[PDB]
RNA sequence: GUCGCCUCCUAAAAGGUAACGGAGGCGCCCAAAGGUCCCCUCAGGCGGGACGGAAAUCCGCCGGAGAGCGCAAGGGUAGAA
RNA sequence: CGCUGACUGGGGCCUGUAGAGCACUGAUAGGGCUAGGGGGCCCACCAGCCUACCAAACCCUGUCAAACUCCGAAGGGUCCC
RNA sequence: AAUCCCCCGUGCCCAUAGCGGCGUGGAACCACCCGUUCCCAUUCCGAACACGGAAGUGAAACGCGCCAGCGCCGAUGGUACUGGGCGGGCGACCGCCUGGGAGAGUAGGUCGGUGCGGGGGAU
């Protein structure tokens, strides 16, 4: 069946987070699928005691879309080593990450049957 | 009721003349000079509703 | 003028749950099953319930009553045969 | 949780919402490739083929079309029967605009929703 | 129709509520005295009930 | 059985202070031990004492193994004097079920324990049960 | 060894020198025979140690003998015992013991000890195949040193019933390491 | 010391009972926790990466809901409040 | 008013102590696996190394609970015959 | 059109259907799929919701079967507790007589069982 298990992209993120005002402005240029979500905590790490504000930024981004991302942005990265994560998949960069899609993937995505996502097909 | 100036404050409001009112416990807390909502008074039926008094 | 502590001592009041009507009597449009007022009675009897099965009350009018959770909110209609044609 | 409590999606119990009363659960099931409902009414009841994309073949005017009829003659078949008023069935999804077709059927069908 | 015999024998004196009833009903009056019945699981009940009450027999 | 005020409000949660289990040393046939029949919130301290002075004597291999342990307790006086009385904790056990797998002196042929143990009973409190286990002692 | 009885008579019987214990074996049973007696000698063995079996009307001869009962009571004397044979090549559930010797390591020279927590092995060789008595002690000793399941070491019949890594039985400091 | 009222335990298993017997909450509040119509699937743990080395933010798996619900408890209960 | 009543036989439907039980919770002991603090060693920004003292959490051997209970009777209740 | 095999909508019985290990199915079915102007639509993209349509595929969600490792179910004989009756001990309590009789504990058992309709599959 080799025409299985061999791959056909999956998702793939790349985003961003100041404990913060439009700085994903210069994220909604580079793509379309802007990301709105509040990070947290209650310390003085860096002054983001603040345990309910809106900084997290994460601009989603799998298949069709992330392909022009892939490509016009594939380029100025400079690694490929390491950076290679059990769980196929890695992150790299101001704040990127992308995931593996072997053929055992989705169905970890159920509400029923929910797979725990066997080892040997991942 | 027990009268406590605490953001506990009673009030009612007008039919826009409907003629009477209706009763109403209310708190400064927020929108102070706000209140409005319709009913009917013994004036016919609905009619706006401010509820300042 | 004013109260104490590490006296804790403090009395509990009054309650009075039932199920009233219990299972399978006379059935009369009022207060069926009770353990949560406000409540929002059903339609016959009721099984539904954090055991298992249900519950039937061959008696059979309007409605009943619930208690919010408990019980068993009703539904599983029953009249009972005694609702045929006179 | 119970077995409608951990696995997700669907809303059956938004199906109860209407259980309740009303009338027939002019229920429709939809799978794309075609549209299926039936009339779960009440007292254990049952149903009656009342309108089926196979039924009649499943034709050539997709979505469209298929619905305003399959339900129109759905509602045909029934009130032949003795219905009258049926309650709708959202089956599942949103009354998407096939849903919004069969939809149409009924209402069209003469069987009051 | 297994007709029973019973007597009398410790008084109830300051005994079970009930368990009087169960006297006042078999049919109890007066102490030592003998009465019959049908086997009956009812009337049989109670009685056997009172059990120690005194004494069951067989007859008719 | 009177016993207390909550697991949280009164006085539960505590470590009840003693001095732990095992002893002695193991052994896989050879069965030691000892066993009541007694009714008693074991007096708690009296216990952890106890049981301890049995090493005091002994030392080493002879399962020194003790299956007991206080965890709830009584109280009394303090405050006005008799009447509405509050409640000032003090001496926690756990109660003796009317006899029971006491401690044991488990291990081959080591009876130089079996005494101790011995020892041990002879203290205690509630009279005690000299026994032994699934063989016996050896 | 002989033991009888099967009727319904469990009060008395588990009363006098008779006690209880059930004719139990895959997909039948019947009444409880044998006897307080009998229950002394054999059991005071090895129940489910090594195994038996008694002729009652030749009936069946057969092993198996206890899967379970109790001693229970309080006064610590046993009644009401369970009794199961097997004259099947499934022999599994099988549950015997293994002895060390007292290799000299912590002991008799650093008076450390040892807990064994394990002892016995239910596990499952070659059903009606097992040595009543089992040895394995590859020794060592003393410190914190601990050994358990995984390593242990099993001879012919390649069961297990049990898992690796667990309550096999190592050295503590009866006093101090 | 303490007296009203909300919950637990005490009540021995219908209901319900003293004790100056145990412990703990309330004389608020929320105009939007209101009414419905439409969507959501929790805590957590594990694995992978920005500012991040407790403790986020995203991505991929596991989940009789143990999170969730302004307030004390207790019932509830995601189908969901 | 007149067989309806205490009581018994039958039939449903309920409560869920005693007991028991450890996956909810809070104890708690013997121990294994482990990382937090050690602790001795290259002198120790080394964050590399061994291991006899304290531990958290998971695993085996065990055990206490009125304000715990996946379990569950004695019995009591209530309508009908 | 008033019989069985299959798939599909789907209901009741609240795990003897769950977990997971291997496997099988695509003519039919169903999904994934192919695209995105207009219906509607994502706080971000037509991933999910969504309109139109062949090829491609059974990988995945899925349906039937085999596997007891985790679970879940679970007797008989059996011990506690006890309604009722009566005795011993100053004693915390012990025992007897009569009907009730669990959990855990070994056997073993389970990998659903069954409604109605629709498509076919059996002149």
């Amino acid at each position: 069946f080799h025409e299985m298990r061999e791959p056909r992209i999956e998702k793939v993120v790349v985003h961003m987070g100041i404990g913060h005002a439009n700085a994903e402005d210069i994220l909604g240029e580079i793509t379309g699928q802007m990301p709105v979500r509040t990070k947290a905590k209650r310390t003085v790490g860096e002054f983001d005691i603040r345990e309910g504000d809106p900084i997290g930024a994460k601009v989603t981004l799998r298949d069709e879309m992330a392909e022009e991302f892939l490509q016009t942005a594939l380029p100025l990265a400079e690694l490929a080593t390491s950076q290679f994560d059990d769980t196929g998949n890695f992150s790299f960069g101001l704040d990127v990450t992308v995931n593996l899609v072997r053929p055992g993937y989705r169905v970890a995505k159920r509400d029923k049957a929910s797979r725990s996502i066997p080892t040997k097909h991942r | 009721a027990k009268d406590g100036p605490r953001i506990i404050v009673k009030m009612e409001s007008s039919a826009g003349t409907g003629f009477y009112y209706t009763t109403t416990k209310n708190r400064r807390n927020t929108q102070a000079k706000l209140e409005l909502k319709k009913y009917d008074p013994v004036a016919k039926k609905h009619v706006v509703f401010r509820e300042k008094k | 003028a004013h109260k104490k502590g590490v006296g804790s001592s403090k009395n509990g009041r009054d309650s009075n749950p039932k199920y009233l009507g219990v299972k399978k009597f006379g059935g009369e449009v009022v207060k069926a099953g009770n353990i949560l007022v406000r409540q929002r009675g059903t339609k016959f009897k009721a099984g539904q319930g954090v055991g298992m099965g249900r519950d039937h009350t061959l008696f059979a009018l309007s409605d009943g009553k619930v208690v919010f959770i408990n019980k068993g909110k009703g539904a599983r209609f029953i009249s009972i045969e005694a609702a045929q044609t006179e | 949780p119970m077995r409608r409590r951990r696995e997700a999606r669907t809303d059956y119990h938004q199906r109860l919402r209407l259980l309740k009363s009303g009338k027939p659960r002019l229920v429709a099931r939809k799978s794309n490739k075609h549209v299926r409902a039936q009339l779960v009414t009440p007292n254990g009841d049952d149903t009656l083929a009342s309108a089926h994309s196979s039924d009649l073949a499943e034709y050539g005017w997709e979505p469209t079309g298929s619905a305003y009829l399959t339900g129109l003659l759905a509602g045909l078949r029934a009130q032949e029967a003795g219905v009258e008023e049926a309650v709708l069935d959202i089956g599942l999804n949103s009354p998407t605009p096939k849903v919004f077709a069969i939809q149409e059927g009924a209402i069209d069908a003469g069987l009051d929703i | 129709m297994p007709r029973l015999k019973v007597k009398l024998v410790k008084s109830p004196i300051g005994y079970p509520k009930d368990q009087k009833a169960a006297l006042k009903a078999l049919g109890l009056r007066r102490l030592q005295q003998e009465r019959v019945l049908e086997d009956t699981p009812a009337i049989r009940g109670n009685v056997e009930k009172v059990a120690h009450l005194v004494r069951v027999e067989v007859v008719e | 059985s009177i016993k207390p005020t909550r697991r949280e409000y009164i006085s539960g949660i505590p470590g009840k202070g003693i001095a732990q289990f095992k002893m002695g040393n193991n052994t896989y046939p050879a069965q030691v031990e000892n066993v009541v029949e007694k009714p008693v919130q074991i007096r708690h301290n009296a216990l952890e004492a106890a049981r301890n002075a049995a090493n005091r004597f002994v030392q080493n291999s002879g399962k020194f193994r003790i299956r007991k342990f206080p965890f709830h307790v009584i109280r009394e006086q303090d405050g006005d004097g008799m009447r509405a009385p509050f409640g000032k904790s003090v001496g926690t056990a756990a109660r003796s079920h009317g006899a029971n797998h006491d401690f044991i002196a488990w291990v081959n042929p080591d009876p130089a324990v079996e005494f101790a143990w011995r020892r041990a009973y002879m203290k205690v409190t509630p009279t005690v049960n000299i026994d032994s286990s699934p063989a016996g002692n050896a | 060894m002989e033991l009888t009885a099967k009727p319904r008579t469990p009060k008395q019987k588990l009363d006098e020198s008779m006690i209880a214990a059930v004719a139990y074996n895959k997909e039948n049973n019947v009444s409880f025979a044998l006897d307080r007696k009998a229950f002394d000698r054999a059991f005071r063995q090895q129940s489910t140690t090594g195994l038996f079996d008694i002729t009652v009307e030749g009936g069946e001869t057969f092993p198996a003998l206890v899967k379970a009962v109790q001693m229970d009571k309080r006064k610590r004397a046993p009644i009401h015992v369970d009794f199961y044979m097997v004259t099947y090549g499934e022999p599994v559930e099988v549950s015997v013991p293994v002895h060390t010797t007292g290799r000299s390591q912590g002991e008799v020279q650093g008076g450390l000890v040892d807990i064994v927590v394990h002892n016995l092995q239910i596990v499952a060789p070659g059903p009606r195949r097992i040595p009543q008595e089992l040895v394995v002690d590859v020794t060592k000793m003393n410190i914190g040193d601990h050994i358990t399941a995984g390593d242990i070491k099993l001879p012919e019949g390649c069961t297990l019933a049990a898992d690796p890594e667990l309550t096999v039985v190592s050295v503590l400091p009866p006093r101090l390491t």
